[PDB]
DNA sequence: ATCGAGAATCCCGGTGCCGAGGCCGCTCAATTGGTCGTAGACAGCTCTAGCACCGCTTAAACGCACGTACGCGCTGTCCCCCGCGTTTTAACCGCCAAGGGGATTACTCCCTAGTCTCCAGGCTCGAGCTCAATTGGTCGTAGACAGCTCTAGCACCGCTTAAACGCACGTACGCGCTGTCCCCCGCGTTTTAACCGCCAAGGGGATTACTCCCTAGTCTCCAGGCACGTGTCAGATATATACATCCGAT
DNA sequence: ATCGGATGTATATATCTGACACGTGCCTGGAGACTAGGGAGTAATCCCCTTGGCGGTTAAAACGCGGGGGACAGCGCGTACGTGCGTTTAAGCGGTGCTAGAGCTGTCTACGACCAATTGAGCTCGAGCCTGGAGACTAGGGAGTAATCCCCTTGGCGGTTAAAACGCGGGGGACAGCGCGTACGTGCGTTTAAGCGGTGCTAGAGCTGTCTACGACCAATTGAGCGGCCTCGGCACCGGGATTCTCGAT
């Protein structure tokens, strides 16, 4: 059974090196990741459909992020994602 | 439609301007916006009225609107 | 420009909602509520427009915005 | 791994597989799962950051659901995102309406 | 000794907003759940975590609903919630 | 008559978490009705999903999907 | 003429010639074209009788293809004989399935 | 010069319906019919004669062929008509 | 003699046709259908027999009948 | 031991489509042929191969008719052939 | 305003078109179809008018009969709407 | 694409004459395919006769003969 | 030297020719007509016998029996069309069960 | 009493040298050959009559084959017939 | 309301250990790179349209004095009715005991393929005939040669009649569920057809005397077919009349 | 299900005219005696075996007789698909006005195929060989059927933290009751704008080319995840303080 637990735990060590997390909390984090995954991917699919495009690219993901996230959360997520895609392309 | 056309159009253009420059609008986009705003206000006023009657009043007040909007989320 | 939604217009909307009497302070509140709603909807609509690489907000964008809230 | 090439912690390959098998679209761009993984990672990091903050305020080194509820509800934008979301065993924030106090 | 009306209610408020434990008894709720499910399809079984999930959902729904009822009560310059408060809260929610 | 297991003191505790200090005697029965309606609606959808999957065991995912599709997404299961 | 000797209206001589030239057999008996003319005459008479009757039911004095189709399909044995035959401009018999009615 | 059965069909019509006429299309259908039945009867009679190693088609082959081709009560009347006609002719 | 076409024979015929389940009313119905077929074929067959001034219906006559009813038979030429 | 309804039916379908032997008993068919023939012409005799020809033709006709009947039954989302299926098959065949 | 219930006008049309005999497919488009199909067999062919009219009579008679059989198949399945499976059953039993 | 000349209302009229009360949307395309096959089969035979007679004009008799040899004998065009 | 040998055929050109003369088909028969007809008949016989032999070999029999003829004819679309209204004596039917009847 | 048995057997020996044929199967082959003969001769006869022609030629046979045989069977039969007439000529 | 005393309720601090968490490790399987193409997916260009920008107009919308009766917030009393302590009562939790499936495993039985033995069934060797090849003269049937005159095809133009495109929206298909029925599987029964034998002649199947039925060629005399002037039921224009059919209302 | 009114339909009816029978002139191929020619079906006659009728036997199957399950006729509800309506547009159609390929017929002529001997040759039936698929058996695999399994179900009662409930009692909430003030019309001036025009223009929806990127296999794989074990942070309990209400007073 796959989950995001280990990646969440590594992130926890990045943000709080000496802090742990309970099993229930890790389950809540995994639920969270799946919800946001579904919301963004589904909305991006809808954008692509709306524009008669058959491919979901980083642009639909970016626009979905702008629709779903509030204010500074959307801008910060877009900045991180953009840096990541440009670094990947290099 | 119950709001006058031209002031709503002007409001739409003013509000739209602080997000992206040089926009134009299709006519049917503005009528769609008018249908949406007026439907929302009619429904919101319905909720305000239920909140007012709950408080044994017949006069709507700002506090009724804020309660309706808070419960709506 | 928010002042273009006049007092009698808000009165007509209140009558359609079945409201018989309206406090003088309602009007500014309604204007504020309207501004917030409009801002939110148009933000989504224009976001969709930019995705389509268009400069014209279309009726489908607005309807789509309405659907997603 | 593609995650290392993209500088991310969330698994881009895994996200890509779930996008492929979730019947979301006929074709998938190479950047979409990278972006998606990055966004999920960012939001996870923010919630864990605030929940950790709450945990230290309560002098607890382990995050429990209560800290998640405090973190989410005390932040307006996270509260908006999870406005219709139930955090199991989260409880509620202490809050008594002023008119009720003696 | 006697506490005045309201003091113990508030003390209870402080206690239950501080904690997270489930507030309905497990087993009677379980019987309720099995009865309702049985009235749709006979002889069903349930995993334990399904009942725990249903209980979390019901209690979260009720606590939130009681929050809205309280807002409606305070709106009417009352401090006691009554059925009309529930009716108003659910009508405005759209239920 | 299993609805009576949601006792008067349990409803009192639930109201307390909502910040309620005083409760009219008629709330509890009203609350009971309301709760029952909610449960039917959730369980109905859950069972529908179970039936689509040709299963005889309602799973946690069935319930989560029911809540999601009624706009009451639940975290943790 | 042989038709008069046999009491027929259809041309026995012509039918005989058609038998001779239809490459059916090297020889054709003397009674065969008389018999054929009689059979053709009888069947023609039956169809024309019934079709005329149908024409009169429709208050028409001239037989048109509709009356021939009605005549043929409304007679079990003629319908059997012409089971795989298309009557040009015939249409079909009026018939609505009971299950289709209100 | 194109031969047809039009006048004979018309004489029969006047025998059976003295005051009734017939359209050109209907006369064409009667002619097609007569040719069809002609072909059927003659073909069955030819086959009958062959089957029996006979080189002559007589009224007997025609009568049996008629019995094969025409249904029931129609067949009895046709056989009756043919027999009366052949006996009067002889 | 129609009852001599027994129930198990009709079931076997249906089995060759791929039929798995058979209503009780098929058998009498099938018998009626069978009777009609035989009558028709034999009517032509006996005519051929009568045409040859014979008293024995031969296999060839039946084959000819089948051919002329659109049911051509191989193997008895 | 007992096979479930249908298993043995399928076994018989495979069995009889694999083989070619005639499926109606010789003597009752012969009796039927003579009975029917007697009502058309007196004093008739029959060659053995004439009766065998009749058996092959009748059985081929019935198997084909049962095939069509089965297709008509299946069209109506059934697996059991019924008289209405036979009459529909025969009507569409033109009998 | 007045509105007939679903089926009344269908039945009326059935009575109307079973009463009359005129061809129901448009002459010229059908003619174009015939010429196209024939041209895909031999180029530069011509047609007599009565040949096309003959083709029209044959096609309409075949389809009307086929639709009769489809309707009988529909009734067998306790339906009133003809479906592709009805056409396929009718043509399978006919032997086409 | 002349097969599209067999219009939707034409198929409805044919079905009405056939006694059909309700018609699925997919019938029409299906019917068109069936019609095309029929015409092909008929026209094929017709063209053979036309080619056999060393003529360049398909006649009414060619079609009547094609129909007869296909078991769909047509009266009235002899 | 026979004409069938000159035509490269096995079927009897002479016999088919005589059968055409005596079948009351036409007053005259051209010399090439029975050759063509015999060739067509031989082709079709060879095609059916080819398939029937194949079916016989699948069944490990050295003699072709009617069952193999039925399999050969009904499993080949064009032969089945040609013999759509033909009964092969002692042929049986093809094994075939509609999917809805299987468990 | 004539039959095609020896010619069917010769064809069988051409296509399957070590394969035989039962009496019933050979009878079925004779029925088949007679059937196709009758079909082709009859169609050719009708073609000749339709065209007011008194002679059945290889062309009448060929057109009849095109009318009666489907697709590949028709093409191959015409090919075999044409080859045979050219070899005979 | 703000001292002051006093108790309850909770908070804090200190500790016990254990189990939920952290962490390694073997693997194994979900993950990643090497190579092919098929494009889908985007870049360039273009006609269009509808969308922005601007002047009267008159008129309806709005905006502004006026005053006023209609609430609404603010106190007062009552009574009313629901929470807290104390107590009793107890199902619920503890916490356990036993029965208990969904399942493929682990067995079991019958179906469906491999393996010798023995023929009826074709497989070869010789015997006298009906079918097949030749050319010849001898007809005819069919195939070029040449019209030629028509009708099948090519383009113009109303126009309307039908075809195409939405537009409610309501019956139709369909689909899961369900009670009874009714028919397939299994087995004893009790036939009764399959296998086998007997005798025979009635009719199939040839064999021939024959005579009479129908072809074949010719001719006299013809009805049936090709043109062809013309009132007519037929086709098309208005009508009223029920004739149905759709929406209240028994 | 009907009793009626409101419309949209064919029906029963009256009128005008028009290609269509249709009756007519007449013109020619086809026809039917005719007398034989001869050649075929008819009618004894006669023989040989095929199909019966029947005696006769047996064991395969038919035929009842139950059991049970699984199938079919319903049915109530979902959703949704095609329909009848109306409006707007597209092309079929009746009317030209042509026009040249090819159906139709007429010459004629020259191949081509057929009885007629006629010359002969594969074909077909005995007759006697074998030997290959029935058959008669065997063995392993097809499946069905219980049926233990560890893990989750169902039932179950002792002690005990939780649920009643009852009396009290003391604070809400509800209605009365009012006084002020403030929105709601109410009427008059304005002023802003829908709408009618008109202008130019940007972008957008579409069309075409094409190529960069992602799908999409395989083989190679190392990181995640169960499995297990090591561990110390904090859930829970004992002992003592902060705070925290709570009554009296004035």
């Amino acid at each position: 059974k796959e989950s995001y637990s280990i990646y969440v735990y590594k992130v926890l060590k990045q943000v709080h090196p000496d802090t742990g997390i309970s099993s229930k909390a890790m389950g809540i984090m995994n639920s969270f990741v799946n919800d946001i995954f579904e919301r963004i991917a589904g909305e991006a699919s809808r954008l692509a459909h709306y524009n008669k495009r058959s491919t979901i690219t980083s642009r639909e993901i970016q626009t979905a992020v702008r629709l779903l996230l509030p204010g500074e959360l959307a801008k910060h997520a877009v900045s991180e994602g953009t840096k990541a895609v440009t670094k990947y392309t290099s | 439609l119950l709001i006058r056309k031209l002031p709503f159009q002007r409001l739409v253009r003013e509000i739209a301007q602080d997000f992206k420059t040089d926009l134009r609008f299709q006519s049917s986009a503005v009528m769609a916006l008018q249908e949406a705003c007026e439907a929302y206000l009619v429904g919101l006023f319905e909720d305000t009225n239920l909140c007012a009657i709950h408080a044994k009043r017949v006069t709507i007040m700002p506090k009724d609107i804020q309660l309706a909007r808070r419960i709506r989320g | 420009n928010i002042q273009g939604i006049t007092k009698p217009a808000i009165r007509r909307l209140a009558r359609r909602g079945g409201v018989k009497r309206i406090s003088g302070l309602i009007y500014e509140e309604t204007r504020g509520v309207l501004k917030v709603f409009l801002e939110n909807v148009i933000r989504d609509a224009v976001t969709y427009t930019e995705h389509a690489k268009r400069k014209t907000v279309t009726a489908m964008d607005v309807v789509y915005a309405l659907k997603r809230q | 791994t593609r995650s290392s090439r993209a500088g991310l912690q969330f698994p881009v390959g895994r996200v890509h597989r779930l996008l492929r098998k979730g019947n979301y679209s006929e074709r998938v761009g190479a950047g979409a799962p990278v972006y998606l993984a990055a966004v999920l990672e960012y939001l996870t990091a923010e919630i864990l950051e605030l929940a950790g903050n709450a945990a230290r305020d309560n002098k607890k080194t382990r995050i429990i659901p209560r800290h998640l509820q405090l973190a989410i509800r005390n932040d307006e934008e996270l509260n908006k995102l999870l406005g219709r979301v139930t955090i199991a065993q989260g409880g509620v924030l202490p809050n008594i309406q002023a008119v009720l106090l003696p | 000794h006697r506490y005045r009306p309201g003091t113990v209610a508030l003390r209870e408020i402080r206690r239950y907003q501080k904690s997270t434990e489930l507030l309905i008894r497990k087993l009677p709720f379980q019987r309720l759940v099995r009865e309702i499910a049985q009235d749709f399809k006979t002889d069903l079984r349930f995993q334990s975590s399904a009942v725990m999930a249903l209980q979390e959902a019901c209690e979260a729904y009720l606590v939130g609903l009681f929050e809205d009822t309280n807002l409606c009560a305070i709106h009417a310059k009352r401090v006691t919630i009554m059925p009309k408060d529930i009716q108003l809260a659910r009508r405005i929610r759209g239920e």
